[PDB]
């Protein structure tokens, strides 16, 4: 696993072309994330 | 150590963390390819995840963060999708866990959109999509995602595409 850059606890990768997309995160400890709900299902077909 | 434990569809937080899953849908650029072809899911079970030793070893890192990022942990809600979440509510998150070719360095990913976390589920790209029917769109056989809590503290903000 790398390093986050000198200075910062992660990286933010912010969307800069898909206009509809939601940003991503990157962390390089696994201490910095917790499992809070495991959700079971199906992907629907469309009608 | 962990548990997990029923929600049952009349209860809020099923209600809360369903909206977010069904709200977060977008639509991909590969068409459905990696993650298969939806607008909404069936959901048909939301369990707590629970595990005390994890989430200290949470809490402890998210004060050294802050600490160091004047009292701001910057926390966040977000998706991981991956054939291994049955290991992770057991054992937790680690380098087993890290995209060595994701585009930020080799680390461990996180989203805001369910449908990205999905593209995941059964492996980088959707691997060969599920192991009944070898189908990434499977309309049958169940999938299962992780909604976490994250810390982000002083971010690095990186712009791409
Ligand atoms: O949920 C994700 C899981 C994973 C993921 C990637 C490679 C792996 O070996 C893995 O176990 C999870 O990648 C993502 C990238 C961007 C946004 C979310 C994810
Ligand atoms: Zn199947």
């Amino acid at each position: 696993m790398a390093h986050s850059p000198p200075g910062h606890h992660s990286v933010t990768g912010r969307p800069s072309v898909n206009g509809l997309a939601l940003a991503e995160y990157v962390i390089y400890r696994g201490e910095q994330a917790y499992p809070e709900y495991l959700i079971t299902y199906q992907i629907m077909r469309p009608e | 150590g962990t548990i997990l434990i029923d929600l049952s569809p009349d209860d809020k937080e099923f209600q809360s963390v369903e909206e977010e899953m069904q709200s977060t849908v977008r639509e991909h650029r590969d068409g459905g390819h990696a993650g298969g072809i939806f607008n909404r899911y069936n959901i048909l079970k939301i369990q707590k995840v629970c595990n005390k030793k994890l989430w200290e070893r949470y809490t402890h890192r998210r004060k050294e963060v802050s600490e160091e990022n004047h009292n701001h942990a910057n926390e966040r809600m977000l998706f991981h999708g991956s054939p291994f979440v049955n290991a992770i509510i057991h054992k937790g998150f680690d380098e087993r866990h890290a995209y060595i070719g994701g585009m930020f360095g080799a680390g461990i990913y996180f989203a805001e959109n369910s449908s990205k976390s999905n593209q995941y589920v059964y492996g980088i790209g959707g691997g060969t999509g599920c192991p009944v029917h070898k189908d990434r769109s499977c309309y049958i056989c169940h999938r299962q995602l992780l909604f976490c809590r994250v810390t982000l503290g002083k971010s690095f903000l990186q712009f791409s595409a």
